[PDB]
């Protein structure tokens, strides 16, 4: 579990590449399971920025 | 015209083996026909397709 923004949840996937996908978190290219996202921005941002 | 027998195994012989290794070069619909050309030229999951 983590954020990243909306169009970074596309190297969320096996096989991927690209800096969130192959310097921060990489799946297994035999993965397993399913991906969950959803838009937080109501949560997860705040004026002056988060 | 007599010897044409033991030659004729010798030449079956030497054609099968240029047949197979002529069809080294062939694609069957991958991109390449070179093993270092595929991987060195596409992303892990395209490259194990072609």
């Amino acid at each position: 579990s983590f954020v990243i923004r909306g169009d970074e949840v596309r190297q969320i996937a096996p096989g991927q590449t690209g800096k969130i996908a192959d310097y921060n978190y990489k799946l297994p290219d035999d993965f397993t399971g399913c991906v969950i996202a959803w838009n937080s921005n109501n949560l997860d941002s705040k004026v002056g920025g988060n | 015209s007599a010897l044409g027998k033991l030659q004729d195994v010798v030449n079956q012989n030497a054609q099968a083996l240029n047949t197979l290794v002529k069809q080294l070069s062939s694609n069957f619909g991958a991109i390449s026909s070179v093993l270092n050309d595929i991987l060195s030229r596409l992303d892990k999951v395209e490259a194990e397709v072609q």
